[PDB]
């Protein structure tokens, strides 16, 4: 009977034996949950023309947000962008006159949401 | 949820005796058939024995004249007396409540006999 | 096996100025046209770094001996080397530098790098006996006389040479930063051709990270490994070594400082400000800007 | 008038994970597929480090008789990361395979290779009936029965 | 293991107590009541399940769990185990193993 | 313009503060701690951010 005893050391020391790391295909130009080299987040990915230095693995905003990243498998650079969001104001006359309303989606296009695109956002239900 | 309670096993030296018990509770439609099955690690479910409501007892050739089944009509329970135990009887045993539709299956009690 | 050399005789220390050198990239984040403040272990600006000749001829007779003292390692070390003939080959790190405690050894031969952590029995004067072949002379064969024995090895690393081939005033500056944090030994490095500057040149060159190694031992002291081109059995009167140790190495000690690093549009740290140097730098750090108005 | 009632927010539907593509692997093949195994009184401990250990190959391979583990579940080894792994492979008898687990006694458990009650690790065995046995009897594996 | 917010085979795979649990956990030793000389194995415990339990969730499923990649189809074997193991309640057991 | 930009720049930077919590990242607290002790660390972030 051939026997192997694998004794594993779990100490307060850095690890040298590591398990396999799962991977998935890179979905681009879509709102997705992403995990790049342990960095977890939610957003869409786009192709970027930036040229990160080889050691650099992440991109940072004027504040602390990460804008760009390097894909581990394919060395192409991908820049991140927040999944769209905004307020939904309801444009209504007095209910004693009419119950008809128009909905304004602040600071968004008319694709993510009688449609009138304005600088304030995408207006739906109101005639131009 | 018809439930079957099996108890009374464990470790016993060669030549000893034990008494396992199955209590069938819930629906257990009256014309039921309660049986006992054997499984040792690496083998299939071996039909140990069977009893119907007719009071007839059916036993396999493996344990000829050694194991017995007793019925309790008041609680509709069953007890197998397993005597003259041999290491070849080392297997987990299970109940088969045939009932009248949804055949029920056991949870298990370990039976070990060795020296 | 090791070879016994002469007594070092405790040469008096000599210092020199480090004009804004030793700045490395603290993170792996691409930053473009932005001023980032990082508090980390840095070499202070305009600091005294101790400089040693690889070979020093100080005796009246003209004796040539390696100046390879065992130097302390307090929270990181900036090692700069101005050389032209690849006479410096690597280092050894540890606390006792003997078989009692684990030690790290880095060497660079003509082909690759050898990095080990074992229980080396280092001799007093480790080195590499380094000799050309009779017909080619393109490469130089090395004989390692660093440690008497090695036991309990727990790591092994081989990669492309840390030190490029230097094979006549084309001196080169190799600047390295070694840190030992949380059981990780981090090497940052940069290589720059130099011209007609004996000491450390004035300018700014950021140190790209080279490698992060999970040795996980305690380091307190370190030594420099040198290449012996001459013969220890028969020392020549002169010129047997390399031009009386024209090449040299400078050692500086990192301390916890807050630095303001300016990343340009193409991702490189082009300037840094040490907040504790002068009040002007303090004002720059408090305003986060490299320029201050009246 | 105008009133801000809710907050529109595009939500994500799928998740993507990208890690450095796996490359380095541990030498389990040199341990489990080794041609020769040492006697039970010169045990082979091989140190495993600086490599990626894929344990699904072993646990789902089903080419080993035992997969017992203590202190760690066998299905979470691919998630855990260890400082070092010590691989001890020996040829033993089957009735004595029950003696390789912590807290046990016997000629092997008391005289050959003592396992402290506080193990973390896995005992994995096979049966080399078509590898280690010969027609005339293989007496190259030695066993003590007596010690002080 | 019987308290809000705890883990363990009983805490995750058995009785699931919620965080906001206005109530009292009460227990006493049953050595002279529950144990027998030959061992009382009438009390059964699962060590394996597919997932942790919801609060106050009660599972009486007896399905054999699949530890490997192959299906068990209600039959034990290689990497197939019944859910419930029995307990060695004996009057000579130590306080940790006593009922 | 400068004062309004500073007010928002300060507001965003406060997201990186721990306020006593284990991590300024909520996902690094939930997936490093059981909810019963993960709510103690998260309750320090809501108070700080609010
Ligand atoms: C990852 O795998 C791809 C496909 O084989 C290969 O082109 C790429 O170089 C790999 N990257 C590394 C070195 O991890
Ligand atoms: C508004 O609607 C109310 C009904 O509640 C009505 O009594 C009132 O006269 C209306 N006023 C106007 C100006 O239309
Ligand atoms: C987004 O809005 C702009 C108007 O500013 C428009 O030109 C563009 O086509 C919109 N995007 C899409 C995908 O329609
Ligand atoms: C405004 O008039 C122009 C013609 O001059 C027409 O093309 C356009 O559609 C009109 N817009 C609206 C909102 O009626
Ligand atoms: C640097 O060394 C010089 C002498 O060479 C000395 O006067 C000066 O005080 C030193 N500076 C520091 C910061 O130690
Ligand atoms: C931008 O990168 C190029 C090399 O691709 C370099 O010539 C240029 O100097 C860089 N920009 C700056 C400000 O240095």
């Amino acid at each position: 009977y051939r026997v192997v005893v694998l004794s594993f050391e779990l100490l307060h020391a850095p690890a040298t034996v590591c398990g396999p790391k799962k991977s998935t295909n890179l979905v681009k130009n879509k709102c997705v949950n992403f995990n790049f080299n342990g960095l977890t987040g939610t957003g869409v990915l786009t192709e970027s023309n930036k040229k990160f230095l080889p050691f650099q693995q992440f991109g940072r905003d004027i504040a602390d947000t990460t804008d760009a990243v390097r894909d581990p498998q394919t060395l192409e650079i991908l820049d991140i962008t927040p999944c769209s969001f905004g307020g939904v104001s309801v444009i209504t006359p007095g209910t004693n006159t009419s119950n008809q309303v128009a909905v304004l989606y602040q600071g968004v296009n008319c694709t993510e949401v009688n449609v009138f695109q304005t600088r304030a956002g995408c207006l739906i239900g109101a005639e131009h | 949820q018809v439930q079957l309670q099996e108890s009374g096993g464990g470790l016993v030296q060669a030549g000893g005796s034990l008494r396992l018990s199955c209590a069938a509770s819930g629906s257990i439609f009256s014309p039921n058939t309660m049986g006992w099955f054997r499984q040792a690690l690496g083998k299939q479910r071996e039909m140990v024995a069977v009893i119907s409501s007719i009071a007839s007892t059916q036993y396999a050739n493996f344990v000829k004249g050694r194991f017995t089944i007793t019925r309790d009509n008041t609680k509709n329970t069953v007890h197998l007396q397993m005597n003259s135990l041999i290491p070849e009887d080392t297997a987990v045993y299970y109940c088969y409540a045939v009932d009248k539709s949804q055949d029920y299956w056991g949870q298990g009690t370990q039976v070990t006999v060795s020296s | 096996q090791c070879v016994n050399l002469t007594t070092r005789t405790q040469l008096p220390p000599a210092y020199t100025n480090s004009f804004t050198r030793g700045v490395y990239y603290p993170d792996k984040v691409f930053r473009s046209s932005v001023l980032h403040s990082t508090q980390d272990l840095f070499l202070p600006f305009f600091s005294n770094v101790t400089w040693f000749h690889a070979i020093h001829v100080s005796g009246t007779n003209g004796t040539k001996r390696f100046d390879n003292p065992v130097l302390p390692f307090n929270d990181g070390v900036y090692f700069a080397s101005t050389e032209k003939s690849n006479i410096i080959r690597g280092w050894i790190f540890g606390t006792t530098l003997d078989s009692k405690t684990q030690s790290l050894l880095i060497v660079n031969n003509a082909t690759n790098v050898v990095i080990k952590v074992c229980e080396f029995q280092f001799c007093n004067d480790p080195f590499l006996g380094v000799y050309y072949h009779k017909n080619n002379k393109s490469w130089m064969e090395s004989e390692f006389r660093v440690y008497s024995s090695a036991n309990n090895c727990t790591f092994e690393y081989v990669s492309q040479p840390f030190l490029m081939d230097l094979e006549g005033n084309f001196k080169n500056l190799r600047e390295f930063v070694f840190k030992n944090i949380d059981g990780y030994f981090k090497i940052y490095s940069k290589h720059t051709p130099i011209n007609l500057v004996r000491d450390l040149p004035q300018g700014f060159s950021a140190l790209e990270p080279l490698v992060d190694l999970p040795i996980g031992i305690n380091i307190t002291r370190f030594q420099t490994l040198l290449a012996l081109h001459r013969s220890y059995l028969t020392p020549g009167d002169s010129s047997s070594g390399w031009t009386a140790g024209a090449a040299a190495y400078y050692v500086g000690y990192l301390q916890p400082r807050t630095f303001l690093l300016k990343y340009n549009e193409n991702g490189t740290i082009t300037d840094a400000v040490d907040c504790a140097l002068d009040p002007l730098s303090e004002t720059k750090c408090t305003l986060k800007s490299f320029t201050v108005e009246k | 008038g105008i009133y801000q009632t809710s907050n529109f927010r595009v939500q994500p539907t799928e998740s993507i994970v990208r890690f450095p593509n796996i490359t380095n692997l541990c030498p389990f093949g040199e341990v489990f597929n080794a041609t020769r195994f040492a006697s039970v009184y010169a045990w082979n401990r091989k140190r495993i480090s600086n490599c990626v250990a894929d344990y699904s190959v072993l646990y789902n391979s089903a080419s080993f008789s035992t997969f017992k583990c203590y202190g760690v579940s066998p299905t979470k080894l691919n998630d855990l990361c260890f400082t070092n792994v010590y691989a001890d492979s020996f040829v033993i008898r089957g009735d004595e395979v029950r003696q390789i687990a912590p807290g046990q006694t016997g000629k092997i458990a008391d005289y050959n290779y003592k396992l402290p009650d506080d193990f973390t690790g896995c005992v994995i065995a096979w049966n080399s009936n078509n590898l280690d046995s010969k027609v005339g009897g293989n007496y190259n594996y030695l066993y003590r029965l007596f010690r002080k | 293991q019987i308290a809000p917010g705890q883990t363990g085979k009983i805490a995750d795979y058995n009785y699931k107590l919620p965080d906001d649990f206005t109530g009292c956990v009460i227990a006493w030793n049953s050595n002279n009541l529950d144990s027998k000389v030959g061992g009382n194995y009438n009390y059964l415990y699962r060590l394996f399940r597919k997932s942790n339990l919801k609060p106050f969730e009660r599972d009486i499923s007896t399905e054999i769990y699949q530890a490997g990649s192959t299906p068990c189809n209600g039959v034990e074997g290689f990497n197939c185990y019944f859910p419930l193991q029995s307990y060695g309640f004996q009057p000579t057991n130590g306080v940790g193993y006593q009922p | 313009v400068n004062q309004n930009a500073q007010a928002l720049n300060t507001l965003v930077k406060q997201l990186s503060s721990n306020f006593g919590a284990i991590s300024s990242v909520l996902n690094d607290i939930l997936s490093r701690l059981d909810p019963p002790e993960a709510e103690v660390q998260i309750d320090r972030l809501i108070t700080g951010r609010l």
